[PDB]
Formats: C-alpha cells, structure tokens, sequence
C-alpha cells in the first residue's frame, strides 16, 4: 500500500509536469506558427514561379 | 512517452504551419491566376500544351 | 519553433517536384450508396487499386463489370458529388513498413492512431503478398512459448505454427492473447495485436496493460474502431499480415494476434452484400474461406534459405453458444493449425485458461515444443483425456477400482496443476517443474486442494535454492538426470516444508 | 455490355454489313433529336397505349422524316420487344457504339482557353499515335476552374485523362506535405 | 437556399428524390420536404438522404408519417446534416426525433444546435481509468460490476423485466451521482415512456417549473414512430450525451432502451433500400450501425458517458447477430434469462453470462473478485448438475453435491433483489443494499452461517440481516 | 484471332469477351499474360465453364485475381488444359496447370494429357474384387480396403484424417512397387509441406536422385483461388489416369481434401451466375463427384487404388457433399469427435465405417465372426452409454455390464500408435499384423483377457504387448 | 437482362423482321454450359420434344421461353 500510493502520487506529479510541458510547447508552437508571415508570402511567390513556367 | 508526445505535437504544428503556408501559396497562386493574362498566359498555356503534347507522343 | 526555419524545406518540397506525364485512369462516379461507389467509366482500373476521390476517402475497387466498378469506401465518403472525377492511384494497396512502428497504435491505412507522430517508412508492402512457397518452408521444429501453463503442457504452440484460439464471448480470449504476447519479453518475438471491430475502450485498455507490462515497446496494435467502415474492418488483418511479413522476411520471427476474425468475416460480408456479390450459405459470401485462407497462409515459418523466421498466428474467432457448426468457425478450423477452446463452463468453473483438451487439439505436436517437456510429459495429454472421460465415467462412483481410483485422483491433481492465477506467466522451466511434479506422483499422496500452494512453495523453493537447474536446462532444453536430481531434491525439501506445514 | 449497349451494337453491326454506316449515324442523330421531346418519347414509353397505334405512329414518323429502313426496322423491333422505354440511353450509347465500330476516338480536351486548332490537330495526331484509333473526334470546351494547362480526357467515355491546369498545383500541395 | 426540386419516387417509408443535375446533396445530410397535408402544407416531412441513386436522384429515408405526399413535391435541401437543439434547452424537455419539443412546452431556443451524427471520438480521447460505481442491485454488485463511462448492456427477451430493471437503475442514479442524466427511448412503449416521465416529475429529478434545472434530458422516441424516426432517435440521444460530455464536460447517465428496435428499424429500411438481406433477416450493415452507436459513446478525457443500453434479444436467441454484435461492443453484459422469471425471481438474471471485464481483482479488490468467483463456480456447477438432476431426481448425488445444490439455490434466491419501484407491481416495497451486503451475505452463505434457514428465508430480501429477520418471522409462524 | 477482352472480373470469375470470329469451347485453357503490378510478364491461367452469349464467356482463374485489368488481351490455347504427365513428372511438386512449383529444375514437359477427359466405362473397369491389408488395426480388421478400390476418410473437424493418411502412406508406399501419387487438393500447405518433408526423409521422394520416386506430389493451395482448387483434383486424377492407362501400373492416390474441391466448385458457382443448392454447395455437386469417382476406377487395363480424405463440415453425414460422397465411396472410414475426445486414435467409430470388402467368404469366415462380435458388443455399448450416464454402470445389469467393459477395452485396444504420431503420443508406433489383431480380439470378445485392466489396452499395437503393459501396470499397482 | 439479348439474333431480326411470322423450322444456340443450353428458334417444339443437337449430342427441352428455348 505504501509503495503503491507513493508511486501513484509521483505519477500524478509527473502527469502535472507533462501537462505543463505540453501546454508550454503548444503555446510556443502556436506563437511561432502565427509568427513569420513574410516567409509565407516569399514561399507563395516561389510557388507561383514554380507552377507558372 | 509524454516527452515524445511533445515532439509529436511539434511535428504536427510544423505541418500545420506548412498547411497555412500552402494556403498562402494558394492565395498567391490565385493572385497570379488573376495576373495571368487571358492572352499572354493563354499563349504560355498553348506553348506548354504543345510541349506537353510532344511529351504525350513520347509517352 | 515554427515558421522560422521551415521555409527552406518548403522550397525544397516545391522546387524539384514532378510535373509528370502521368496518364491516369479516371472515373466519373455514378452510384455511391452506403459505403460503396459503383462508378461509371474508369476502364483500365486494376481490381485492388486504391481510387482517389474528390474527398480523399480513397477506395478499393473489388468488383468490376463491363459498365461499373464495385468500389468500396475505405473511410466513409460522407459527401461525394455524382460525376466526380474519381481516378485511381495506379498502385495496388501498398503498405509502408518500418521497425519504427514498434508501439504505435496504427490504423489500417498504415496511419498512426497512437498520437506519437508520423512514421518514416521506405518499402511498399503489398496487401496480397501470397503465401510463402511450399518447398521453400521448413516444418515447425522450434518451440514458441505461451506463458500459460496448460497450452504449452498438452497442446503446444510453435513459432510458425498457427494455433487458433476459439470460444464463446467473455471467456478470456483477448486475455490469453495478451498474456501470450507479454510472455514474449526476451524471446525476440514481435507481436502484432491486430484488434478488429470491437470497443476502442477495450483496445485502450489493452494498450494500457501493454504500457504497464512494457510489451508495447515492440508490439504493433492495429486498432479497428467499430465505427470504422467495414471495408477497413476487413482490410486491417491483411495490413497486419503484410506488416509481420516485413519483419519475418528479414530474419525476425514474429507473432500476430487477429482479434477477432469473426468480425472480419461479418464486415467483409457487409461489403460483399452491398456490392451485390451474391451470398453463399448462412447469408455469408462463400469466399470468407478464401479470405481467411489468403490471410492465414501468409503466416508460416521461414526456412534457412530465406530467413528461418516465423509468423505464428493466433486468429481468435468468436462462436456463439459454444457452437463449432457456425460457418466461419467451420472454415477457420480447417485452415488453422489445430484449435483450442475456452468453454464457458471451464472458465466459470475455475479452469482459467479454459482449454478442455477433449475438444482442444494442437495439430503439429511436440516438435514445436521443448525437448525437456517432451521427455517429461508427452503422454500427459492423452492421460488427461482419459482422466476427463473417466471422471465423466466416475459419475457412477459407488465401488471404484483401486487402480482407477489412483488414476482418477492422479488426473484430478493433474487438472489442479493446470490451474494458474491471473496473468502469472510462469517460466517455461517452471512449467517443466510442475509438469514433472505431476508426472512423478509426488503430489499424489499430498493434499489435493493445496496443490496450488504446494506449487508456489515449490517454485519459490527451487527458484531460490537451485536456480542452477532452470538455467542448465534452458541451456540444454533437455530433461536430464541433473534436472531430475535437483527436482526430486527440492521436492523432498518443500514437501517437508509444506507437510510441516 | 448492357442491353442498350448491345442493341446499339446490333444496329451498328447491321449498318456496317449493309454499308449504311453514316446514313444510320445521321439517322440516329435526327432520331434522338426527335426523341428529345418527352411527349413523343412518353407516347412510346407508355405501355398502356395500344401497340398498333404506336407502330403506326413510328412508321408514320419514319416515312415523313425519311429515315433508313434499317433503323426503321430496328425501332419496330424495339417497340415490339418493349425496349422502346429505353431509347434515351439506347441511342445515346448507340452514337458511341457507332464511334467505336468506326474507331472514332472522342476525346474531350477541355481547357481554360480555346486552343489553337493547329494544336488541336497536333494533340489529335499524338493521341492517334497513342491509341491507334481511326479518328480522334477532338472535343473542346472552356473550363474556368482549370487554371491554364491542357486537360485531355480520352478512352472509352472518360477513362484516360491528363491535365496540367490544377493538377500541377495538386502535385505540389500533395507532395509538399509528405 | 440550396437545391429545390422534386421527389420522383415514394415507396412507403423510403423515398427517392431527384434533383438539379448540378449539385446533389451530401450523403447522410438531411433535407425537409414541404409536401402537402389536409390543412396547410407543413414542413412536418423532415427527411434524410441515404443513397444517391443515379440520374441526379437521391434515395432517402423519411422521418415522419409519409402518406399524403406524392411524387413531385417541392423538396427543400437544407444541405447540412440534421441539426438538433442542444444545451440547457434539452434539460427536462421531452423532445422528439428531430429535436422539437413534443412535451407541450415552448419551442426550445435554437441558439445552440448540433448536427445529428459525427465522427467517432479519438483513440486518445478515450479515458484510461476502469471506473466502477455500484448501483444497489445485489446480483449486479456481486458478479457484474458496471464500467461507468463504459457500456452497460441489458440483454434478455421480452416480458422479463428489462425496462423495469432500467426503471430501478434510473430510480437509483437519478438522485444518486452523475451529472446530466440523458434517458433516450429507442422504440419505447410510449405509455411507459410517459410513465417514467411522470416518475421523474413525481420524484422531482426533472423540474415542473424552471425546467432548465433538470440534469435530465428525456428524449424518447416512441415505438409507434416510423422506421426512420426509430433509426435516428438513438443518434439524437447520443448527440445530447456527447454534447454534454464535451460542453458540460459531464459524466452523463445514458439510459437507452432498447437498441434492438433501432437496428430493426435499420433492417426494415434496408429492405426497402433494396440492400440485400443478411443473417436471418436483418440489414447487412447492422455491424457498422451498432459500431456507430457504440463507438460514438465513450468515456472521454473529461466526460465518462455511462451508457445503460438495453437490447431486445429476439425470442431468447443469443446466437442472433443483433446480440452478437452488441455484447462484443459493450462491457457489462447482463442477460436476463426468462426461465428464471418463470421460476419467479425478479430480477431474473443468470450469473453465467451476465459478466464484466470490471470483475478483475485489480479493480474490485481481490476480496470482491474471489467473492464473485466463489459465487460463480458454485452456480456454474449447479447448472452442470441441474441438467442431469431434473431428470432422475434429487438424491442420486453425493452428500457434497446435495449441499452444493442447496447452497447454490441459497445464493440464487438470495440474489432476489426486491425492487423499490416494483412495489406497485408486486407489493413488496423494495430494499437497497451495498458493499457490506455484497461481502457479508456471500460470506454467511459460503461459510455456512446461514445453513438451516429454508429457501424462502432469503427470498425476495436484499439485506442478509433482513433475510435473518425474515427467517425469524417464518420460524415464528408455525 | 483468338484475342479477346475481359469484360467483367468479379473474384476469380472473369467475363471474357471475344470477336464473333471465334468463341472457344468449354474447359479450354485461357491465359492472360504479360501483366502484373510490377509490369512483370506475369501470366494467369483461366479455364472456361459458362459462356454467356454475344461471343463472351465467364471463366474461372487458376491464379489470383490481382494483376489483370478489364479490357485486356487473352490467349486461349484452342484446347482444354493439358497436364504434363510422365515418369519425368514424378518427384517434383507442380501446379494445377502443371508448372513445377518445387523451384528447382522443371520436369520435361513433352507428354501432356488433357486435364478434362472421358471417364472409363465399366466394360473397362476391372471388376476383379480384391482385398487389401494396410497394417492399421481397426481398418484392416473392420474396414478392410480393396486393393483396387476407392477409399474414403470421412473425417471430422481436423481430427485424425491427415495424420492417418501420412501413416498409411508411410506404411503402403513402400509396399506398392507400382506408382503412387499424393494429390494435395486445397490441403493446408504447411502440412502438405510436412508430408513432403516425410517423403524426403523416408526417401520415397529420393531427394538426391529423382524419377525413381514412385511417389509423385502435386499440390494446390488453400490460399490459391477456387478456380485453381476446383481443378487441382482433376490434375492429380489425370496424373494417376496417365499412369493407369499409359503406364497401366498399380497406382495409388491420396487426395486431400475432396471436400476442398467441392467447396471451391460451390464457391465459383455462386459467382458465375448460377443458383445455389441445398446447404453448402453448388447444384453441380453430384456431377463433380461423378467426374471424379468415375475417372478413379481400377481398370482392366491397369489397376488403381485411390484413397481420399473427406472432411465433412459440422462433422455429420446428412450434409449433401458426404451424402453423395458416401454414394461414390466403397471403403468408408468415418472418424468421431467422441473417440478423439477420449484420445482413441484413429477416432473411427467402427459402427459407421464399413466396406464392401467385409464379406465373410472374402475375409475369412472366422475373421468375419471376429468383426461381427466386435461390432455387436460395441454397438450395444454405444447404445447403453447414455443409460449408464443416468443410472450407473454398477446398476446396469450384469449380462450387459460385462459387455460394456469388454467393448470399452475393445475400442481402446484398437487404438494403436503410428510411427509418425509419436510426436503427439510419446511412444513410437507399431505396424500391426491382422493375425495379431484377430488373435487379440478373439481374446477380448471371448472374455479371456477380462482380467486385464482396461488402460493396459490403451494405445497398444499388439495384444502380447498389451499383456506386457498389463504386467507393468500391475507392477506399478504394487509400487 | 432480357432473353436472347445477344445482338446477333437481333441483327438477323432487324434485318428480317419485315413480315408478321415466326421461325419454326430450326434454330441456333443462344447460351450453353454445364450440360444445359438456352437456344433460339424451332418455335413449335413440343413439351419434352427431343432436340437434334449440333454434334449430335442430343437433348430434351423443358424450358421453352419466348425468344429462347432451354
Ligand atoms: N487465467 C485467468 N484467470 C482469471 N480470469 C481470466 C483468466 N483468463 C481470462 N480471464 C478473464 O476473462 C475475462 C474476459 O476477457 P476477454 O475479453 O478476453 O474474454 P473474451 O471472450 O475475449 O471477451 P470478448 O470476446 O468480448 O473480448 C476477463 O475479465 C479476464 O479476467
Ligand atoms: N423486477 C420485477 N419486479 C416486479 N415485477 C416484474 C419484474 N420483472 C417483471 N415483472 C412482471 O413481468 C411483467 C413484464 O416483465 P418486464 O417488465 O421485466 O419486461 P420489460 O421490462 O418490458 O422488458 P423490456 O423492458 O426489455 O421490454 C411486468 O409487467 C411485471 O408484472
Ligand atoms: N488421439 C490422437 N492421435 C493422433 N493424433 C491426434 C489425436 N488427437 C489429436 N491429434 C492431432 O490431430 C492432428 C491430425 O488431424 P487430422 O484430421 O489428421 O489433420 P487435419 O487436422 O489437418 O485435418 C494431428 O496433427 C494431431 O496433433
């Protein structure tokens, strides 16, 4: 009972840490994805040049 | 495993940003279609069709 | 990190693209109804080509007429306009394969439904790669381990042998499947638990148990949601088969768990029925035999010339009310390597696993199990069959012969050896221990209902006192006099320990 | 290999053995022109109205519009065998069956711009090279959704089809995300 | 707004509609038909597509009574799949197959609506915890524990107290735990639907006034309804439930009864769809439709949708496919053997097939696991002896087997749970039992504490101390 | 030309069209070729059964439906399919169309007999009746074969039939100096492989040097199409046919399973636009068995003795394919799930299994009395056993209480071990002589060895060994 | 789907309809296989009248549908 409850508490703490790390990574990814719209225009122009011969 | 899930989300977000950039590519392509003349780009289309017709006879 | 580096890779993917001269067969879709797409035009289409729609819900072209082509909807196409340009893909249902699958819940369109991220994969494994050749393959001469006692005891499974678990519902079929999966922890055995047509909560439970037991580091679970289209629900075992071919073809022997196959037959029946391909008997299409034939014959044992691996198969089929004379459990028993049952009576009556060897049978025999257990108790299967009959005969128990009294109490204690706790996968050497404890009549004098306690005491006693026994025999696979001596020695000792008390 | 297709095949075959090839071709053109109006089509399609009156009406239209006796005899067999309910798809496939037996390969090459007719003849020669067909009945129509490229469609009905208009973009947007 | 046009064919329930050749509607989306009637041309004819069938024609399924309409009615494509009101608008409202409130109350606010069906929830969006809650019915709490958030299967034929068992279960868990309690009636006896509705009104779990305080969404679909309506009410009720598990993010109680009538409606509509038949009579797609209605029930990461589904086993045939799909598709099979009700036990539940994957030592405690074991071994042995004791009489057994038969029938009559709602049917005001009972009645039976009181002395009494007091009373009356 | 198009392909049924110049006859081999998924020169062979008008024909393909696409060329050989036959065609395993599937050197393909041929009329049938002993106890006692006859293995759900064929082949292939042939017809491929390994082992294939192999294996897969499986029996039968007329030797056939062939015929007949029949099968079942069991006949020219496994589904007899297969058999061995459940092998209930060659005058009128006494007490026990199961043997009256234990010993005694089944049993088997059999049974049925324990008769080759095992059992009753 | 939907007989038909008569003398096959055959013509054929086959392998006719005798 002792080791099982201890490992369950540790697993809850690790789940909290995983939730926090995942929220951090997802927020940073969404921020950087909204960022850099100029490379999108540049790559769209490059795609125009690739398609149009 | 949860650490690997973060890199899974990272690759998925990379593909999502790539998809939004492909939407911007579709936008720029539609802009180029509007700025693709009904006679000049039509002549380019005819010449590309002739080259593709040579490719088709080769195919 | 996003939008800050990937633009150069965007340029890399754009520049250097094909601009191909690809003439394609292209079809104007005519008749979509209920998971099928009877499509007009589309002449030169190979039966089995994936056919790309407007949507992206691709589809296999199974049947084809002079006018129409019977095409299914792998992925239900909920909005497809009539007359849509539905061209084929040219290629034939190929499957990408890698060792990086080892753990990801994967869908039948090779797609990770794990949440772990997409897999790089090189080869394109066909969905109808045929059986390995007749001359090319060796007999199943090498053991593969169950972890469950009674199966390896009487009715052996072997690497390359395709034993068939069978039984009614709710009797531990999936349970003994997962047990004989996570038995494989050091045997270099890939397991492919192909889950077919059941609760996704159940497949989440089994991958939870696999995450507990660590076995999801090497196993590949092909899930099938019950909401998945029936084309996908019958396709998925072929995907699992080709994926296990990918590892057996290198050297790497593997195991597969179809779970189940009866839902595969039912889903395939639904597809053939909507395809109007006429039914055979019991309202099934006739060639569910052919379907499962092509499936299970893609599971065998390689020989040294091509890799000497194996693809031992465990297709569970579900039979209602304990029948055998249901049509799919009539086909698969002919096309399997013997069958094992889980009677509801034997499960709910404590025999867990519930393999009554009166109807259970493994049709390749001892050559696919270890020589130690061979030399100990090859005969014990038939002895227990006689004990089962005579115990049915000992219903008339008024004046039993003394010899048949010995025989009945003997096989009684033997059946009590074939009791084992939930998910306790015994060492195969421990199975040798208990099988010799039974076959040498030490337990005959002992207490008849404390044999489980005698066994756990004995196995702890040998695993502590003489662990040299199990390693020397696992290095020799042979029941020698050293094994005998260590066995009977610890038998005297622990028999004393449990007599007192 | 449907019923309409095989009746079309019988008609095209009797035209081919009797040399009434293009006569029956133009005849089925004016015939489906006549069947365009649903009053007379419904007059034949209704099984309630009396067969002798239907036959008289058919032979009447035959004599007035001055048709081939072969297609006349054919549609008399059709009203007799009751399959005159199907004449829409019967003739609509008969033109293509005639095109088949005369080898003329109808190839609808849509595009976004009305291509130079020399380039029509150019790709006509190319697809006759790739097909071996007698004629390639080149067919064009302006498609605005097609961006710029040539967009052929040949084969039996729409089977074989090559494009360069949106298919180029589809190539790029498909292969990029892989 | 979308393609208007004409229905070209009506064949009883099913209907075939032609359209403009340009744009045919979606598959699985809805569309109303105006049509006609006696007074007014109402939009009562809601419809739903099933099969685009050539010649710009869609073959579609009806939703209401479909006489009076004709070929060539002014069909209206609504384009979208069938929307349905969700939200607090549901709460308490007894609305119908398309969401309109047929409880003679106000037309609920359409500010929050949802389509009829959707994709299956995700492999990850399944939960992980093998959740267990008790009910109070002792045979269940002994040998068929209930995966909450999972699926709770109620089997049995007709006239075996299955709907009544559902009434008892909802009679407990209406004021017991769980948030919103969505009952759905798939093909219910509508007098019994309004009966348990009045039981909710009297019991007050539903609300007379301020009905948006209910945590109850009783969207029945009556048995009288056309086969499209019976085919869709299950999807309506599960749309409510998944709405709450995703928007209330709530543990939703999902009493539904009985989905055999739903798949029989599917069979009946397929027989006019011209889809070829299947095993013994049903639709060929029973597997996929049951898969839809199951896989779109899940315990989410936040909403444990506990579903209590009944299945009308037709003529007590377990090898029928309509069972044979479901009790692969669910967690807690509870078959209610009719012959036990012939004997007179209520509920009439066998132990042998009524089972669960919740019955695991690492879930219920090894103590409760072996409790259920030591019941089940004995009763299975009793059946194995039953089929040869009925022929050739009682005393041809051993002393042991005679005692084991006595103790097995002890457990059998001991599981005769008197039901709290069944007082008005039988007379006995039923009792509530729990886990102390679950251990102790078993313990006294299997140890042999209660070993001389007769078979009546634990008959129709839940509590084992109540059985002891009953034994005292019957021993006193002599 | 004769080049046609394939208009419809549905499963292994292929609707081939043709120009009106040529529409070939039935049964003719058609070969679409040169195409695969890899651009390979892969050919598929397909024969024709129904020709559905307009110069078009629906065919059945002997290889997989994958590869070939509608509107493709097809080259009919202008002839029915022909199987390469000869003494050069021994040894190697080969296809239904005859291609050597042993993947080493192909046999010399020069003498190809057509696969569909005439059946021998009874004016050519060798009416000479004869007796065969094969060393397996219950068979050569109670179902004695005709050395010349047709031999049936009515098996149940995978019980003892194929291992019985392996044992019997092992015992008689060396015995019969004439030609022999196994036909693997829809056989499980790994057990056909195990059989092939045993032929390599026992040297009947003579793996180091072939065409002295008097055995010849031809196999058709389960995983092969039913178009293959519905003619692989005809392939093997034609090889035996060539050896029975041209070679006209003593020829031995061991096809397995004939019901595989039946199911394949049913399988394609559902597809190729034909009605169903009574449960299971095609409406052409009786004529299929007619073609087979009229072509496998020991001729006045040359003898033949064909054994064949008959798997009945659901393990019954009212099933229509065994309802005609019994009518086309002469040496019937019917196995039992019950006797397999009690381990007794071969699990033949001797009640059902009989033979035409069990006439008293032709088996010896004392051997016949042995057979009658065993069948009598055995059948009476199989009657009594349910009354036992409800009222106790010890109650069940003495004049039958002796006979129940007697026949109970009898059946287990006629369970005798096999030289290959030792992997399943533990002790290497025994080749038993019929004199030893009738001797031991003349002990048991008389009631001389009623002193022995019953399990002393368990799995024992000879009755003197049964006395030996009896002394061992008594010795261990002391110890 | 129709009987005699074979377009060879229909070719002959549309060539030579132009009368109101039968074809009663002899006939041709339309369909054949598995020992049965659907044949055209010889319209007067008695119920169970024997049929002189091509290649002499004669048979009896019991199906005698409109355009096709079996
Ligand atoms: N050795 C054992 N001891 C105790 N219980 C067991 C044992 N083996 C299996 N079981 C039990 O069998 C029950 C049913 O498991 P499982 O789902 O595999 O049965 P099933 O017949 O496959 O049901 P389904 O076919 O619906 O999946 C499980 O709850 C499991 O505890
Ligand atoms: N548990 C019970 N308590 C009291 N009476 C019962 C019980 N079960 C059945 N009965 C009697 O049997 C009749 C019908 O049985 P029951 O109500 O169980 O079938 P049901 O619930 O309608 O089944 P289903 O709901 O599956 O159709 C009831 O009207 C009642 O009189
Ligand atoms: N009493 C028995 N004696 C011999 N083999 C047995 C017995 N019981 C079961 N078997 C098994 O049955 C198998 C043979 O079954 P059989 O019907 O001959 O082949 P299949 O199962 O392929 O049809 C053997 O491989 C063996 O393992």
């Amino acid at each position: 009972l002792e080791v099982e409850a201890k490992l369950a508490e540790g697993r809850k703490k690790i789940e909290v840490e995983l939730q926090e790390a995942l929220g951090s990574l997802e927020q940073q990814k969404e921020d950087t994805i909204k960022s850099l719209d100029s490379q999108i225009s540049a790559l769209s122009d490059d795609i125009v040049k690739k398609v149009l011969p | 495993y949860k650490n690997e899930t973060i890199q899974f989300e990272q690759q998925k977000a990379i593909n999502q940003v790539r998809q939004r950039v492909f939407q911007q590519a579709l936008q720029g392509a539609l802009g180029t279609l509007n700025s693709c003349l009904n006679n000049e780009l039509h002549l380019r289309t005819i010449n590309a069709n002739i080259g593709m017709f040579g490719a088709m006879n080769e195919i | 990190i996003r939008a800050d580096e990937i633009s150069k890779i965007i340029r890399e993917r754009i520049e250097g693209y094909n601009r191909e001269v690809k003439v394609v067969n292209t079809g104007t879709v005519l008749q979509v109804g209920d998971g099928i797409a009877r499509i007009h035009g589309l002449d030169e289409v190979m039966a089995g080509e994936l056919v790309e729609f407007e949507e992206g819900t691709i589809g296999i072209a199974l049947n084809l007429e002079s006018n129409n082509v019977g095409v299914v909807l792998m992925g239900d196409g909920l909005m497809i306009q009539e007359g849509s340009s539905v061209k084929a893909t040219g290629r034939i249902a190929q499957i990408p394969v890698s060792e990086a699958y080892l753990g990801r819940v994967i869908n039948a369109l090779a797609k990770p439904i794990d949440g772990r991220g997409e897999i790089t994969a090189s080869e394109s494994r066909l969905i109808e790669s045929p059986a390995p050749g007749i001359m090319s393959r060796r007999s199943v001469y090498e053991p593969l381990q169950t972890g469950l006692i009674a199966i390896d005891a009487m009715i052996p499974v072997g690497r390359g042998q395709r034993e068939l678990i069978i039984g009614d519902r709710q009797t531990g079929k999936t349970a003994v499947a997962t047990d004989t999966i996570l038995n494989q922890q050091g045997q270099n055995v890939i397991c492919v638990y192909v889950a077919i047509g059941q609760k996704a909560s159940s497949v989440a439970q089994v991958v939870t148990n696999f995450q507990e037991r660590g076995a999801m580091e090497y196993t590949i679970v092909v899930a099938e949601t019950a909401d998945s289209p029936a084309t996908l629900q019958y396709l998925a075992p072929y995907t699992g088969a080709a994926l296990a071919e990918y590892f057996m073809y290198r050297e790497r022997h593997t195991l597969i768990i179809y779970d189940d196959l009866s839902k595969q037959a039912q889903a395939y029946r639904q597809m053939s029925l909507l395809l109007r391909r006429p039914p055979g008997r019991e309202a099934y299409p006739g060639d569910v035999f052919y379907l499962h034939s092509r499936l299970l014959e893609r599971a065998a044992k390689l020989s040294s010339l091509l890799g000497e691996g194996s693809m031992t198969a465990l297709p569970i089929v579900e039979t209602q009310a304990g029948d055998v004379s249901a049509y799919i459990p009539t086909n698969v028993i002919s096309i399997t390597d013997g069958q094992i049952f889980l009677s509801a009576d034997l499960f709910n009556a404590g025999i867990r696993p519930a393999i009554n060897v009166g109807i259970s049978v493994s049709r390749v025999g001892s050559a696919a199990q270890i020589k130690a257990m061979k030399k100990v108790a090859g005969k014990l299967k038939l002895e227990l069959a006689q004990f089962a009959e005579l115990e049915a005969f000992a219903q008339f128990a008024s004046d039993l012969d003394k010899a048949t009294q010995n025989q009945l109490a003997r096989g009684q204690r033997l059946r009590e050896l074939l009791k084992q706790p939930q998910s306790a996968p015994l060492t195969v050497e421990e199975q040798v221990m208990t099988i010799y404890t039974g076959t040498n009549g030490y337990l005959d004098s002992l207490e008849l209902d404390q044999v489980r306690k005698y066994l756990v005491e004995l196995r702890t006693y040998v695993k502590t006192n003489k662990p040299e026994f199990q390693e020397i025999i696992s290095s020799t696979k042979t029941f020698t006099e050293e094994a005998e001596a260590l066995l009977k020695e610890a038998i005297q000792e622990q028999m004393e320990r449990f007599l007192l008390q | 290999d449907s019923t309409a297709s095989r009746y079309a095949s019988a008609l095209a075959d009797v035209a081919d053995v009797t040399g009434t090839l293009e006569a029956t071709n133009s005849d089925v053109e004016k015939l489906i022109r006549i069947f365009s109006e649903e009053p007379v089509y419904y007059f034949f399609a209704n099984p309630v109205i009396s067969i002798d009156n239907k036959r008289s009406v058919l032979d009447e239209i035959i004599t007035t519009s001055g048709l081939q006796p072969h297609t006349a005899n054919f549609i008399n067999i059709l009203i007799d065998s009751e399959r005159i309910n199907l004449v829409k798809e019967i003739l609509n496939e008969f033109e293509d069956v005639f095109n088949k037996i005369t080898g003329t390969e109808v190839a609808v090459v849509t595009s976004v711009v009305k291509l130079e007719n020399d380039h029509l003849a150019q790709i006509a020669k190319g697809v006759q090279k790739i097909t071996g067909a007698k004629n390639v009945r080149i067919k064009t129509v302006i498609d605005p959704s097609l961006v710029a490229g040539f967009t052929i469609r040949y084969g039996n009905e729409g089977s074989k089809l090559v494009d360069m208009s949106v298919k180029k973009q589809l190539e790029e947007i498909a292969a990029q995300l892989e | 707004k979308k393609n208007l046009g004409r229905i070209a064919q009506i064949i009883g329930p099913v209907l075939d509609v032609a359209f403009p050749p340009g744009k045919m509607p979606n598959i699985y989306n809805a569309l109303i038909v105006k049509g006609r009637d006696t007074a007014g041309q109402p939009m009562n004819v809601t419809c739903e597509v099933q099969q685009l069938l050539g010649n710009n024609r869609v073959r579609a399924v009806a939703m209401s009574a479909t006489d009076g309409l004709t070929r060539g009615m002014e069909v209206i494509d609504t384009g979208a799949p069938l929307s349905v009101p969700v939200g607090g608008a549901t709460l308490g409202r007894i609305f119908n197959v398309l969401g309109e409130p047929v409880d003679n109350l106000g037309p609920v606010d359409t500010r929050t609506t949802s389509p009829i069906h959707r994709s299956a929830p995700a492999f990850t969006q399944l939960d992980t915890k093998l959740s267990i809650f008790e009910t109070g019915i002792k045979v269940v709490d002994l040998l068929a524990p209930y995966r909450r958030g999972g699926k709770i299967g109620l089997f049995g034929g007709a006239g075996v107290g299955k709907t009544v068992l559902i009434m008892e279960l909802i009679n407990n868990i209406a004021k017991a735990h769980g948030g919103v309690s969505v009952f759905g009636g798939v093909g219910e006896r509508t007098r019994e639907g309004n009966d348990l509705y009045m039981e909710m009104k009297e019991s007050g779990v539903i609300n007379e006034q301020n009905i948006a305080e209910s945590k109850v969404a009783l969207v029945y679909g009556q048995m009288n309804e056309p086969p499209g309506a019976r085919m869709r009410v299950g999807l309506t009720a599960l749309t409510m439930a998944e709405y709450f598990r995703d928007v209330n993010e709530q543990d939703v109680l999902l009493f539904i009864d009985n989905i055999f009538r739903f798949v029989q409606a599917g069979s009946e509509v397929s027989a006019l769809l011209g889809r070829m038949p299947s095993a013994v009579g049903y639709q060929p797609t029973l597997s996929t439709e049951m898969g839809s209605l199951q896989e779109r029930i899940t315990s989410t990461k936040e909403g444990s949708i506990t579903s209590i589904q009944a299945v009308y086993v037709p003529a007590d045939d377990l090898t029928d496919p309509a069972p044979a799909t479901t009790f692969a598709h669910l967690d807690a099979t509870t078959v209610l053997s009719r012959g036990l009700a012939a004997k007179g036990i209520y509920p009439a539940v066998d132990p042998l097939d009524s089972t669960s994957t919740m019955l695991q030592p690492r879930i219920v405690g090894e103590e409760h696991y072996e409790i259920a074991q030591r019941v089940k071994e004995t009763l299975q042995r009793y059946k194995e002896l039953q089929d040869i004791i009925a022929i050739l009489g009682l005393d041809e057994l051993s002393e042991e087997d005679r005692l084991t038969v006595a103790r097995a029938r002890k457990i059998e009559r001991f599981l005769s749970q008197p039901f709290f709602v069944a007082e008005v049917f039988t007379g006995s005001p039923g009792k509530y039992v729990g886990l102390a009972e679950t251990i102790r009645g078993f313990q006294l039976i299997l140890s042999g504490e209660l070993d001389s009181l007769p078979e009546q002395a634990f008959y129709l009494v839940g509590n084992i101390d109540e059985a002891t007091a009953k034994a005292m009373n019957l021993e006193m009356e002599s």
